[PDB]
DNA sequence: GCATCCGTGAATCGAGGGTG
DNA sequence: GTGTCAGTAGCTGTCACGGATGC
RNA sequence: CACCCUCGA
């Protein structure tokens, strides 16, 4: 009947009543972390609900089983579990120059080098060269200035 | 602080889950309470979240609240570029101007 | 599972205890699972079934009373009769009046646990009976026993999803017209907490 | 009165006359007034910004 | 209807050095 | 997989003030 | 960068 399934409940809140509130502080001295220690106890309490196989023989401490639980888990955690932008000026100033050194350019090289063959409609050959040539053209324009 | 908000939400899905005792799930709901409650405002109720150390944890509201929160030292008065400051020495020759 | 957000419930005021009209900390302890909370009731179904769950009721409390009487009856005749007995032992008198308190005791014992549980159904009654939303049901026990006989009748919750179908089910307008008539013609005292 | 200013807000005594302004004149009760002094402190956090 | 207790706030810029 | 007691540190050595909170 | 210390007008 149902009577059963309230039966388990009423058997965990008999537990939790008389454990959580020890469990607690074992994890917490472990840990120095009462947020962690929280989180433990219900990781432990869960198991103990899930391990019936412990509780059962009342006569026995439960207490001292889950201890054991919540120091084993602390330790799993402690396995191998153990600024500023620079300022854009040279950048810039590189940029600042190539830009100097586009406005000495053809049309077609440089809506060429600001991307391909497939759009423009010309050659792969066509391609290569003007690209080839542009390069030159700028290597050639920025070493006249002094780069 | 996201993270034990993280770990605590995904236990209540596993909780959900399980069918774990309704003790359980509603004893886990407090915690996600709590947890979202330190993350939004740390320390507004009750003892605050402590780190490492016994050090309270900053939460997003602790990001704009006082003299090192986000109003006061980021937006009413920024660092400027173009600045120095050096020591001062008094120039009787100099001109008012 | 919703969750409340700590700016509007700690935040002083507390904006949802004076969106609801909850106390901070009857809110407090809806929010951190500490009391249960009644979201709804269907008061016309209770008043249709009022007579025979009275009724019902009664012939319990009466059932505790039979029984305990019975049971106190037993104990003060075996009591008579072990003095009786220990006097034909022989005993001193103050052996008889150790066991003599001692019956007495035992007896307090028996109608205090039928107290006890008088007590208890009485408190399960009245609160059913009075029974309203935004009540705040303390002991886990009694609202157990509320689900338990009475369920059908009643809706409640716990936690933030509580409070989240507290807002759901709750008229804004008719509120803001019901403050704005305690407004117009009211004791400062009790106007200031409208305001 | 006709105002949706609610009763017990402090309210800038230029935005009260222009709301009993346009209530005078549409026929409906214009809102009562009441000198109020504020401290700075909290006169600074009522501000419209 | 009133004492308690909660939460808010409390000068400005600047130097170096340590650790988590 | 776990199984006899098995259980915080730290700390109050700030203050004035207003108003929601609570008896 | 989080805190900490010591210091300067």
């Amino acid at each position: 009947v149902s009577g059963a399934a309230a039966a388990e409940a009423a058997l965990m809140r008999a537990l939790y009543d008389e454990h959580a509130a020890v469990l607690w502080r074992y994890a917490l001295r472990l840990t120095g972390d009462a947020a962690q220690a929280e989180d433990v106890v219900q990781e432990t309490l869960l198991r103990a609900w899930q391990h019936p196989e412990v509780i059962g023989d009342t006569a026995r401490p439960a207490r001292a089983w889950l201890f054991t639980v919540a120091r084993n888990m602390i330790i799993d955690e402690r396995r191998s579990a153990r600024q500023s932008t620079p300022d854009e000026v040279n950048a810039a100033l590189d940029r600042l120059l190539i830009a100097d050194a586009l406005a000495q350019l053809s049309a077609e090289h440089r809506a060429v080098i600001q991307r391909i063959a497939t759009d423009l409609g010309i050659a792969e050959g066509t391609v290569k060269s003007r690209l080839h040539y542009a390069v030159r053209a700028l290597r050639l324009t920025l070493q006249e200035l002094g780069v | 602080l996201y993270r034990r908000v993280i770990n605590r939400n995904n236990r209540l899905k596993r909780l959900i889950d399980l069918g774990a005792p309704e003790i359980i799930v509603n004893n886990e709901k407090r915690m996600l309470q709590e947890s979202v409650d330190a993350l939004f405002d740390n320390g507004r109720r009750g003892r605050p979240v402590t780190g490492p150390g016994n050090r309270p944890l900053k939460s997003l509201s602790d990001l704009l609240k006082g003299k090192q929160g986000r109003f006061r030292q980021n937006l009413l008065g920024k660092r400027v570029d173009y600045s120095g400051r050096s020591v001062i020495v008094v120039g009787p020759q100099l001109k008012l101007h | 599972a919703p969750v409340t957000h700590i700016w509007y419930f700690k935040g002083v005021p507390s904006r949802l205890g004076y969106l609801l009209d909850l106390a901070p900390k009857d809110l407090e302890k809806i929010i951190y699972f500490a009391a249960y909370v009644i979201t709804s009731v269907d008061e016309e179904m209770r008043h249709n079934e009022l007579s025979t769950l009275e009724a019902e009721m009664a012939v319990e409390r009466k059932a505790v009373e039979d029984q305990r009487d019975g049971e106190l009856e037993a104990r003060a005749q075996k009591l008579e009769a072990d003095l009786a007995e220990l006097e034909a032992e022989g005993a001193k008198a103050d052996a008889r009046r150790k066991v003599r308190d001692g019956g007495e005791r035992e007896m307090r014992q028996i109608r205090d646990r039928a107290q006890r549980e008088l007590d208890r159904l009485e408190d399960i009654w009245s609160t059913f009976t009075k029974l309203a939303p935004k009540q705040l049901i303390v002991d886990e026990n009694l609202y157990r026993e509320l689900v338990d006989r009475y369920g059908e009748y009643f809706t409640g919750a716990m936690g933030a999803e509580s409070i989240q179908k507290l807002i759901e089910n709750f008229d804004i307008d008719a509120e803001a017209e019901s403050l704005r008539d305690v407004i117009r013609n009211g004791k400062g005292q009790k106007k200031l907490r409208a305001l | 009165g006709s105002t949706e200013f609610l009763p017990g807000s402090l309210i800038d005594r230029a935005e009260f006359e222009a709301e009993n302004r346009r209530v005078v004149a549409e026929g409906g009760e214009p809102a009562a007034g009441r000198p109020v002094l504020m401290g700075i402190t909290k006169a600074s956090l009522a501000t419209d910004s």
